[PDB]
């Protein structure tokens, strides 16, 4: 399914959804790292600074 | 290089495939300008007089 | 715990068959577990804090809670907790900067990464020499293994070069360890400054200490396996090896090397002195006829690197400091300038060799603003803490002696010449006729160069927030009467 | 090119600066103004012209003196407001 | 910003010709004529011609290239195959 | 080196091109110009019909030497072209679409 | 008669993934100017000119720089220094 | 009168992202402050449990 889903996007420029490959590419895509990244990670990053602020 | 002749690459004056000096970073476009109305030893004698 | 943990890897596994998310899920929470940890640590205290013990006759598998210490020691103090910031700040972006790049046998690729990036972490909490040394050489197979099967088309001397050269530096280092183990018959750092060896005896077990020490900073004339290894490394392995690994010879510099070995120190400095300043000035001229942009970039790092350790050795707080913050500040800049050149424009077209690179602006805008921005960072420009080490540094150096700090002072000029004149010709001109246009800079690799730029940034307009871990570290190691 | 002989010449200026910042650090403990003009009257001369030295050099490549002006008349190829 | 057209190239060329005085003719110019031939052109007059169209049209013309041109008509469509004149 | 030939005349005429160039580049008045240019080409003019090898080397060898001992630092160009202040400023673009590197990233 | 075992099955060994458009024009020239500089080790002699170079950088600066660093090792102190005072100590 | 490119919108997502963490970390930090004027220790401060130095 993913090789499927990747491949029509990457040839046509046309996202595999509403059902006939629109052409829609504007919005709804994420990526399988972001929310790991965008609400662990870098919240984690924030912590990190406002406690070194602090702790000085 | 005269640049009214026509290269590949225009600005750097070269042709696809040509062949590269060992040294070819000191001789491209992007090395140090070179003068050419005096001899490097005789602008040094001219600098130094002055 | 470890069981039912084990068992979600396993089903993950089973399901998703790529391991990539659960080790930047694992990564993430180390991180957060280490900001807990700096939550609970104590400043007002130059003790050793989160101690264990492994490997005790009495609890083999455990911790030890036994009289006799007999096992591999662990803790933490402020120096050792700055340095594991940074590698769990680190790691998840070295996971992150290979997400699509990595194709064939992805799975042994990351795991291979995690394995070296905890292995590094672990090496900063070791507390005795035996320890350190054993994390200190683990890395060797394991980044062997990762060169040799993911590196680029001279992998193959490549990993051979960052096994040997690091195992023959090494191997002095283990000869003056087992003197030190057979002469005190103890080897843990909590005490190791109480015992004063004669001079001539601190004089040999320093040789040895410093020749690992010349081959894994690297200094000159041992420097030039460097640009090959990295030059060859995936990118995830060049991430890890400039901004982790390279540091971990500063910090052994102030763990295992001054504390133990002070008179012999004193007396043996104009010569690290000699070894520094050749450093800074050679590597920093070979530079300037380089045609490989990992290359360049790789060759930065060793100039850097002897700032840092002219810093070090100084004898002065100013020094020291400066070594600390300039180590932290290269361990941002460098693996993102790294991610420019071998991520970036490596992944979109497979090549290295400068002639081929002209006027990115008109396409790439973005990428371009990002070079220029790291470059300026790369060179000290005030503002970023790659300005604030390197001119402690210099300070610290210019008091320990006048006129080789003072002649260091020209390491401005050298940085700024051959960093600029790569990226004159990388965004100037016109587009390149040998490359066809392609994507400008996406999310993650701006996301990855966004978290270094920004960390550069608060630690270059607020140097001072680090003190609060390192304000005993910058008299820890100083021999004044 | 132009753009690029400028930024090196005035890094020339700037690491003479450095130096000078370091001489300055080292013997007046401070970069303060009040400090330094507090107390420059009583200190070794010999020392002072090494701080006035790195300065000057550093001054004479903004300045564009003889020694370092060649930078100067390349500028002219940015836009006339600049 | 000003542009000029295939008719004020020929205008000011043609002026210019008349403007000479080593020529044969005023009236005998023509769009096709032939300077070599029907103006009577001298090697070196040619070459006095070439830098004359070079300093009106404020552009720089290559040894080669110079010598290339023989009528007027050639002159005309270097000249507006030139961008910046 | 032939009296009178195709490549004899492509020669010449590039020289007499250098000279106006050069004169140009020199005087600044533009009168003066005038005059020295006259005056070019009547030096030009008188040996022109020099035929036998040796004279016609020569007198083009010592025209060369001449014209070298006149060079100008710095001639006049229109900016324009090659040696000129407007050379490749603004540059349009090539229009080109994006080549794709990556099956999942842009 | 000995041969590896009837029951083995091999195939092809294919690294898959998605073959991209070239986005490089590579150059030849280009290419073995390259070569040639990356592996320069390979071919270096000891020479006039690279020897002096070697006896230049690798003997005579660090000597210089050693002499320098000797001799000078504890001959200045500057903080604070006024008028008169010597700011060497030796 | 300059010709006219398409409408885009003021704020974009980076706007919005870097805007509201650098807001929000002032807002942050004044708050700390005035919690500590009135309670007597930041707010940051509470979460802080080293072990003792003894
Ligand atoms: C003061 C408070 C500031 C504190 C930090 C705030 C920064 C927050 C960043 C953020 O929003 O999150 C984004 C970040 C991910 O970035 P991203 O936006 O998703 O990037 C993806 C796309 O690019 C995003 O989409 P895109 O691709 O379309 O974007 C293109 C790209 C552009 O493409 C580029 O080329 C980028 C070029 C490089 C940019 C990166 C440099 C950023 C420089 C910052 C600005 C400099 C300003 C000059 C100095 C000013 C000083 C204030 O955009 C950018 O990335 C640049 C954004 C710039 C936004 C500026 C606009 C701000 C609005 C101002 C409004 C003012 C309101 C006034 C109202 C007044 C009313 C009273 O996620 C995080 O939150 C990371 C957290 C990091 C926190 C700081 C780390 C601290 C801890 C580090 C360790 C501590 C020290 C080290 C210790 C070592 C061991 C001991
Ligand atoms: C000290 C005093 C040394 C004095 C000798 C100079 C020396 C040693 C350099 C060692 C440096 C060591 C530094 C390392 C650290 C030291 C702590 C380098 O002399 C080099 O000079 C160079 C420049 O002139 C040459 O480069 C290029 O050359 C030209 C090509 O066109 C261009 O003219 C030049 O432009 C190029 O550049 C080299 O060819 C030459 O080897 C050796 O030179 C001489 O020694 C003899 C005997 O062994 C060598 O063998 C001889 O010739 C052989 C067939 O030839 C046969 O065997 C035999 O006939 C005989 O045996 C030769 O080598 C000879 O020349
Ligand atoms: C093959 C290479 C050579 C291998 C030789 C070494 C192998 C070691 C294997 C890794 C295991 C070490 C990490 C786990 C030990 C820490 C467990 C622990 O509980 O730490 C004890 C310490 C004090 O705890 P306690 O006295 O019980 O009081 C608690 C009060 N609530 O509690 C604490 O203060 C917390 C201590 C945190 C330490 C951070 C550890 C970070 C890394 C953890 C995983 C590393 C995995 C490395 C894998 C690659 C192999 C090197
Ligand atoms: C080259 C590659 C070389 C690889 C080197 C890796 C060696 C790893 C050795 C593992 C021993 C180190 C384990 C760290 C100890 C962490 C721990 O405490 O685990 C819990 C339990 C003992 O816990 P306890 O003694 O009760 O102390 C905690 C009290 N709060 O611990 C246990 O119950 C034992 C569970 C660990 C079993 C390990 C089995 C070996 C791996 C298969
Ligand atoms: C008194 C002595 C004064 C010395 C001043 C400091 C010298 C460093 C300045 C380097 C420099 O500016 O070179 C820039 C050069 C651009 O020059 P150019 O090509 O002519 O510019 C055309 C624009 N019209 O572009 C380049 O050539 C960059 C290539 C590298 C230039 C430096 C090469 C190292 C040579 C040593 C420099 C100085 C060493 C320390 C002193
Ligand atoms: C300081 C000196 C640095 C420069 C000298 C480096 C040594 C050298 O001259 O080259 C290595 C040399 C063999 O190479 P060579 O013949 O000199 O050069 C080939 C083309 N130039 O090597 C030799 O000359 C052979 C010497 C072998 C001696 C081995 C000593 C025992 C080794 C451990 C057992």
């Amino acid at each position: 399914l993913k090789d499927y889903y990747y491949n029509g996007r990457r040839i046509l420029d046309k996202i595999p959804v509403k059902v006939t490959w629109e052409i829609k590419r504007e919005g709804a895509e994420k990526e399988d790292w972001v929310n790991q990244m965008y609400f662990l990670y870098a919240p984690s990053l924030i912590l990190l600074l406002i406690v070194m602020v602090y702790k000085s | 290089k005269n640049p009214y002749k026509k290269y590949d690459d225009q600005q750097d004056r070269r042709n696809l495939e040509e062949p590269l000096s060992v040294n070819d970073d000191l001789y491209d476009m992007w090395s140090p300008d070179r003068f050419t109305h005096f001899k490097n030893q005789d602008a040094l004698k001219y600098f130094i007089g002055f | 715990i470890l069981l039912s943990s084990l068992y979600l890897f396993n089903r993950i596994l089973a399901w998703q068959g790529n391991v990539k998310h659960f080790y930047l899920f694992a990564s993430n929470l180390l991180l957060l577990f280490i900001v807990v940890l700096y939550i609970n640590f104590n400043t007002f205290s130059n003790s050793f804090q989160f101690n264990f013990e492994l490997f005790n006759s009495l609890n083999p598998f455990g911790l030890s809670n036994s009289d006799i210490s007999n096992g591999l020691l662990f803790g933490i103090d402020g120096l050792s907790l700055t340095f594991i910031l940074l590698t769990v700040l680190l790691i998840p972006l070295t996971l992150l900067g290979n997400w699509y790049n990595i194709n064939f046998n992805s799975n042994l690729y990351y795991t291979l990464v995690l394995a070296i990036g905890l292995v590094i972490l672990l090496n900063f909490w070791a507390l005795d020499y035996i320890s350190f040394y054993i994390l200190f050489e683990a890395t060797l197979p394991l980044l062997f293994i990762l060169i040799h099967i993911y590196g680029s088309s001279d992998s193959e001397r490549a990993s051979f070069y960052v096994l040997m050269f690091t195992l023959s530096g090494s191997l002095f280092m283990l000869l003056s360890i087992v003197v030190i183990s057979i002469v005190l018959n103890t080897t843990n750092f909590i005490n190791h400054n109480l015992f004063v060896l004669s001079l001539d005896l601190q004089t040999i077990i320093w040789l040895g200490l410093f020749i690992a020490i010349m081959v894994k900073t690297p200094l000159f004339p041992i420097h030039v396996w460097l640009p090959v290894v990295h030059s060859e490394s995936p990118l995830a392995g060049s991430m890890i090896l400039a901004g982790l690994i390279l540091k971990l010879a500063l910090y052994a510099i102030l763990r295992l090397l001054l504390p133990l070995l002070c008179e012999a120190q004193i007396l043996y400095t104009p010569m690290i002195y000699i070894i520094s300043l050749l450093t800074i000035i050679l590597t920093s001229l070979a530079t300037l006829r380089q045609i490989d942009l990992k290359v360049i970039i790789a060759y930065s790092s060793i100039s850097h690197m002897g700032i840092a350790i002219l810093g070090v050795c100084s004898n002065t707080s100013l020094g020291i400091y400066g070594s600390i913050v300039l180590g932290v500040a290269h361990g941002f800049v460098s693996p993102a300038l790294f991610l420019i050149v071998g991520g970036i424009l490596y992944d979109r077209y497979h090549i290295r060799i400068v002639n081929y690179y002209k006027g990115l602006t008109t396409y790439m805008p973005q990428l371009a603003t990002y070079i220029i921005i790291l470059s300026f960072a790369n060179i000290g420009t005030p503002l970023t803490g790659n300005f604030t080490g390197e001119f402690l540094s210099l300070q610290g150096g210019f008091i320990r002696n006048p006129i080789i700090g003072g002649i260091s002072c020209i390491s401005v000029l050298l940085a700024a010449i051959y960093q600029l004149k790569l990226t004159n010709k990388l965004t100037g001109g016109i587009s390149s006729i040998y490359m066809h246009r392609t994507n400008d800079v996406t999310i993650r690799e701006k996301f990855i160069m966004n978290i270094l730029i920004i960390s550069t940034l608060i630690i270059g307009i607020c140097p001072q927030i680090m003190y609060n871990l390192l304000y005993w570290t910058v008299n820890n190691y100083i021999y004044i009467i | 090119k132009s753009a690029l002989s400028a930024v090196l010449m005035n890094r020339f200026g700037d690491a003479f600066f450095v130096l000078g910042l370091c001489v300055i650090a080292y013997v007046f403990g401070t970069l303060n103004y009040s400090t330094i003009f507090a107390t420059a009257y009583l200190i070794n001369t010999d020392l002072l012209v090494l701080i006035m030295l790195a300065l000057f050099i550093a001054a004479m490549a903004k300045s564009a003196q003889f020694g370092l002006h060649n930078w100067l008349t390349l500028a002219m190829e940015g836009p006339t407001p600049v | 910003a000003h542009v000029l057209t295939k008719d004020m190239i020929q205008e000011r060329i043609v002026a210019l010709l008349e403007s000479f005085d080593k020529v044969n003719d005023a009236k005998n110019i023509t769009a096709t004529a032939n300077l070599t031939s029907d103006l009577g052109l001298d090697s070196l007059d040619v070459v006095e011609v070439v830098m004359a169209i070079e300093e009106e049209f404020g552009l720089e013309i290559p040894d080669h290239d110079a010598d290339e041109i023989k009528t007027v008509q050639q002159a005309i469509d270097y000249v507006s195959a030139q961008p910046a004149a | 080196p032939v009296p009178f030939s195709a490549a004899n005349k492509k020669l010449v005429t590039s020289m007499y091109r250098q000279s106006l160039k050069l004169a140009r580049n020199w005087i600044s008045n533009r009168q003066l110009f005038r005059q020295k240019a006259v005056e070019i080409r009547h030096k030009f003019d008188q040996n022109a019909q020099i035929s036998n090898p040796r004279l016609l080397a020569r007198t083009l060898d010592e025209t060369r030497a001449h014209l070298y001992e006149f060079r100008h630092p710095d001639p006049i160009v229109p900016p324009s072209f090659p040696g000129g202040t407007k050379y490749e400023r603004n540059v349009p673009p090539r229009m080109e679409k994006i080549m794709q590197h990556n099956l999942y990233e842009p | 008669e000995l041969k590896p075992s009837s029951a083995i099955q091999r195939g092809p060994l294919n690294k898959g993934g998605w073959d991209a458009p070239h986005a490089l024009h590579n150059d030849g020239a280009i290419d073995r100017y390259a070569h040639w500089r990356t592996f320069y080790q390979e071919r270096f002699k000891y020479t006039r000119a690279t020897g002096k170079s070697t006896l230049i950088f690798l003997v005579a600066f660090p000597a210089l720089i050693g002499y320098v660093a000797y001799q000078s090792e504890g001959l200045f102190e500057f903080a604070g220094k006024r008028r008169g005072e010597s700011v060497t100590t030796r | 009168g300059p010709e006219l490119t398409p409408a885009v919108p003021f704020f974009q997502p980076y706007v919005l992202k870097w805007a509201g963490v650098s807001l929000g970390l002032v807002a942050f930090y004044q708050f700390n402050s005035s919690y500590e004027a009135k309670n007597g220790h930041t707010w940051v401060e509470t979460f802080f449990h080293p072990k003792s130095r003894e």
